[PDB]
């Protein structure tokens, strides 16, 4: 999920964009 | 872009900024 | 003459608190 | 849209739950 | 609504949203 | 106080409203 | 044509930092 | 009110201390 | 009739995420 | 200035990198 | 003013508020 | 740096102003 990938661990801009519409 | 733990409302503003006009979805687990 | 962008920022922070573990989808235009 | 209904005028916590997942 | 620890400025925005037009009071201990 | 009930511990919407005017 | 609601959000976050452990009361209308 | 004095125009940290508890 | 002050607040939070460890300087007027 | 270019109209993450250090 | 750890976007909004019209610089280490 | 003085440790308003332009 997004919380585990970007909050519990650091995640790049690209990875953050996997959650855009 | 930043390189750290984005959590809570902070993760959502981040999505708001990055995604832009395409919008986004915030679902902790759902 | 108001500003949607700044309002959106507020809107998504509010949905974060309101929706909780239920989450949400933010969609402006296309 | 939410932007149309909530940025033109104030939406309460209650009107916002509508837009939840 | 959310179900987690609301702290700092985050607890105040939460109060701002929930209380609405009746306003609120933020007093850590006072 | 509010910090111990809602920050140090989780507190429901109802409990959060005990701090409204 | 400005927006009070969005301004309030900013106002209460500022009072949080400014007032510190002294706290404050936020009151708009009635 | 604070909304009237600070949203019509910018208030400094100093003008804001006024509204503290 | 818009408001610069409130916009600035948004601007500096965005630069914080965008610039990351690179940082930035915020300069309005003089 | 950033205030002039980004508050009159929306700036993307890309237009904002410009103002970084 | 507050008397606690100001971190992340929170340290920047703090600078935004305190510094005012003179602006400021945010450089974690640089 | 600013992170170590105001984030890693508490720092007064005066100290916060050392970072103003
Ligand atoms: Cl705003
Ligand atoms: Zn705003
Ligand atoms: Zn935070």
């Amino acid at each position: 999920g997004i919380v585990e990938q970007c909050c519990t661990s650091i995640c790049s801009l690209y990875q953050l964009e996997n959650y855009c519409n | 872009f930043v390189n750290q733990h984005l959590c809570g409302s902070h993760l959502v503003e981040a999505l708001y900024l990055v995604c832009g006009x395409r919008g986004f979805f915030y679902t902790p687990k759902t």
